[PDB]
């Protein structure tokens, strides 16, 4: 109903900011992946 | 004699869809099933690039549905079939020409009601004998046996729309052509290339190469700072629409009105 | 004119109940420390196996979450806190969680250490927050955190 | 005999919506919700680089409103439902002619009021089954049963607007075509790239290459300095709704003024 | 009988805006802030290189304050509600004709006072319900009920404005429609980015690459000796304007003076 209006801006400052490292540990994970184009050999062509 | 439901003639306006039916039939009755956008791009999967989530199937409905509207627009027609509740106005030029109608929406698969009224009462009720029809065209016309104008004198309603095609490589007017089927396939395709050609690699990256420990990986892609990853598609389904469509308005041809 | 408190989305210690839950066949979200945070799910049918999605929202009509094989870690849950995707949500990322100690400054110029029991929120959104041995509720600026 | 509200006949003006409802109908009935602007950016996510902050939907809302708005222009046209108090001048040729009036925004989905006035005192207050009404075209007549122009004669009250679409791949003139949803959302989308397309890398980055310790990178963005990292898209974006913007224009038609 | 101020009939020239709120009403009313420029440069910060300073609000507000100053004549407008008044010479043919009136700027929300004078003596004042106007086109005629041209005859003391819009994907003619918002954004976007592309690197620097004990750095900006660093932007804005601006002046239609 209201029109929409872009309003205030909400972040507040930050000051000090430490890198973050990444913790050891011996539990297990997952490698979080990327589905994309693979480059492979024409191994036949080799053959040939 | 003759038998048959009273608004229906064989002769002029014969059957052709139970009004009933108009609900049930639906988008896969015609083939427009996300399958065979699928099978069009036979080979590619379009999927997330940072996660495995294919699109599902509602996104290729949703899509379907707007590439039969547009095609609905771009050739004047009405394409499923629906019930429609039609006023329109008396001019005398065409009145006297034996009643000459044309329908806002075509093809006219049937006609239901044909009825002149003055303040709702109807006036007249025609015979159905009477009255004939040309359903591609979707002249309305009147043939009686034994100022100048006025505004919404008469009421029409008609079913507007095509049937699924019974036999293969033939359609009656009355039914759907083959192309079209084709044409809202490609009106959807051109949607899915648009979203597709996005995640070939990255985002907006032409081309790349990594070096690591003497490994060598090297890509350039289609994607370019003037051309569209897609794009080279997306011409080519241009191309392919020209000829189509062109070819198909041939099929209802120009559309005229006098004054 | 508020609305009224909202939960936050209790984390699962005991190992039993998250394998029960687990056996239920309800969705679990594991926060990992390394590379973020995932679903793990209990796959459907005979051929029963863990399964795991990074498609990290609710399952919406538009939005359907794909699930991939993995062999899931009784360590990685131990270790890591896990909780019911039922609970876990955006919809209030608190910057003073329930049971946080928490530093407020006092009417009398002295500032006091206090554990939030109960947090609510109104029209606006803000989050009201009580605090033991007050009745009054605190704001967002008001308070301070003291870590360590 | 017949049953009906007096402003509304179910002959000429049949009733489409209460008055009461038009404050409840917002955007997201029509289907401009921000998910549906993300799938078909489907596997692109934009984010602020300096933080973990995603753009939320009061941005994506924005976009839309303004995006509708500037459709809206597109083609002279409402396409929300609005009540409109419009006073309208009095020209002798269109009186005569069944008191031909064309109303400002169209469609026109019902007709309230139509009265003629003199001073501010209704003068004649005409029967509601007298007038009718076209709904896309907007053209109010009136049909009587039983200096050459001044200014502001007459007092018109309508709802103009359309409804959102019932059945699937379907729309009555007095409902909005699918595509009117799909045009705003490809203008809302135009935005989005022209955000979108800044933040890939950096900014003003066309060409990079990092070499550290035997590991070497290289990459070639879309980025150039004739075109935009999106320019792509927008661009594809345009031909799209050239086309669909020509195709709909045909459904409305050109406009027309006697002198 | 009917109750109002007497400059004000609800018929024809219903009142709008109160007289005192002209000053209250800034640009923060209809959107105008800073943050909205902020938010269509979503994750771009501007910002002097060689110190961490960002540009202030102010010049912000100076820029905005020049984009509707831009757009006040680029549609020949009054945007902002102000005060008018308007002396008008006197034109026999305009006269006969009701006393038709085109005000210099437009639209006209209200009018407080209509005089006839001949040398500062108000000779006639019509009264309140008698004249009528036409808010958009801001025409003013006159309806009385129960040489060939002279200088400055006539008196008119009007308000040209447009207030900010109350509801959502809607305006009435005399309510500021949401693309004037969006155009003055990207009038004061145009500017902000000719500030921001010198900030991309350096100065007029287009390539650099560093190679130091075998680390090596390079980068290729969008900035060349034929285009600034960023003019792809620009040209995407003017591409933008082009649109929007030209379906806006549809809106207005075109200026007409008699001779």
């Amino acid at each position: 109903e209201k029109p929409y209006m872009i309003g205030a801006n909400s972040n507040p400052n930050v000051i000090n900011k430490s890198t973050t490292y990444t913790t050891t540990t011996q539990a297990d994970e997952q490698d979080k992946p990327k589905y994309t184009t693979r480059l492979e050999f024409d191994t036949i062509d080799m053959i040939r | 004699s003759l038998n048959y439901e009273y608004p229906y003639h064989p002769s002029g306006n014969p059957k052709h869809i139970d009004v009933s039916e108009i609900d049930n039939l639906t988008l896969a009755d015609y083939g427009w099933s996300p399958d065979a956008v699928k099978a069009y791009m036979f080979g590619i999967v379009v999927q997330n690039p940072d996660t495995g989530q294919p699109m599902g199937d509602e996104f290729y409905n949703h899509i379907l549905e707007r590439a039969v509207g547009k095609a609905e627009r771009a050739l004047d027609i009405s394409i499923l079939p629906d019930t429609q509740h039609e006023m329109r106005d008396y001019h005398e030029t065409e009145f006297n020409s034996y009643m000459f109608v044309h329908a806002y929406r075509k093809p006219i698969l049937q006609v239901e009601n044909l009825q002149l009224q003055f303040n709702g009462r109807p006036i007249y009720k025609y015979p159905a004998n009477w009255w004939k029809v040309e359903h591609l065209a979707g002249h309305v016309q009147l043939f009686p046996t034994a100022a100048t104008f006025a505004p919404q004198m008469i009421r029409l309603e008609y079913v507007s729309g095509m049937l699924p095609r019974k036999k293969a490589g033939r359609n009656k007017p009355w039914e759907m052509p083959p192309e079209l089927e084709q044409l809202v396939i490609k009106y959807a395709l051109k949607e899915i290339y648009q979203v597709w050609g996005n995640l070939i690699i990255g985002a907006g990256i032409a081309n790349k190469t990594l070096e690591v420990d003497g490994i060598t990986e090297t890509i350039g892609t289609t994607q370019s700072a003037m051309y569209g990853g897609a794009s080279a598609q997306i011409l080519q389904i241009n191309e392919d629409i020209k000829e189509l469509l062109d070819g198909l308005r041939a099929y209802f041809g120009y559309n005229m009105i006098g004054l | 004119i508020s609305l009224n408190p909202i939960q936050d989305a209790k984390p699962i210690d005991d190992i039993v109940d998250i394998m029960t839950y687990l056996k239920n066949g309800k969705v679990l979200r594991v926060k990992q420390d390394n590379q973020g945070d995932i679903l793990v799910r209990m796959s459907p049918g005979k051929h029963k196996f863990t399964e795991v999605s990074r498609d990290l929202d609710k399952e919406s009509f538009y939005y359907k979450r794909h699930w991939v094989l993995y062999n899931v870690s009784v360590n990685s849950l131990i270790t890591f806190d896990v909780y019911l995707d039922e609970e876990y949500s955006e919809t209030t990322k608190v910057k003073y969680p329930k049971d946080t100690i928490v530093e407020y400054t006092r009417e009398d110029q002295e500032k006091d250490v206090a554990m939030i029991k109960e947090i609510l929120t109104d029209n606006n959104g803000n989050y009201f927050y009580a605090l033991i041995g007050e009745t009054m509720l605190f704001d967002e600026n008001k308070l301070n955190k003291v870590k360590d």
